[PDB]
């Protein structure tokens, strides 16, 4: 029963592909297993830029030894639910606030 | 990757 935003095995390119597809918009996001760092996760989010138009940005979600997650060292969370709630409430460094999970 |  994965959360609506959790796409365990989706590649970075397929995340981009789906996030940029109809049904999604600015703020649309998903969390998937990182293709760069084994055992960690990546956050993919759609954003609208002045010149780029529609774009997707990726953030590495780093793991804290013995439990915990952070995108920026300055603020950590005990779990992904807390992290998603935090960035849903404030962009706090990110390119935009997390709005709705990727629609498929 | 982008940095937050």
């Amino acid at each position: 029963e994965p959360e609506p935003w959790f796409f365990k095995n989706l590649s970075r390119k397929d995340a981009e592909r789906q996030l940029l597809a109809p049904g999604n918009t600015h703020g649309s996001f998903l969390i998937r297993e990182s293709e760069s760092t084994a055992g960690s996760f990546s956050l993919s989010v759609r954003d609208f830029d002045q010149n780029q138009g529609e774009v997707v940005k990726h953030y590495k979600i780093r793991n804290l030894d013995n439990g915990g997650f952070y995108i920026s060292p300055r603020i950590t969370f005990p779990g992904l639910h807390e992290l998603v709630r935090h960035y849903t409430n404030a962009s706090d460094g990110l390119c935009t606030r997390l709005s709705r999970p990727c629609q498929t | 990757y982008e940095e937050g």
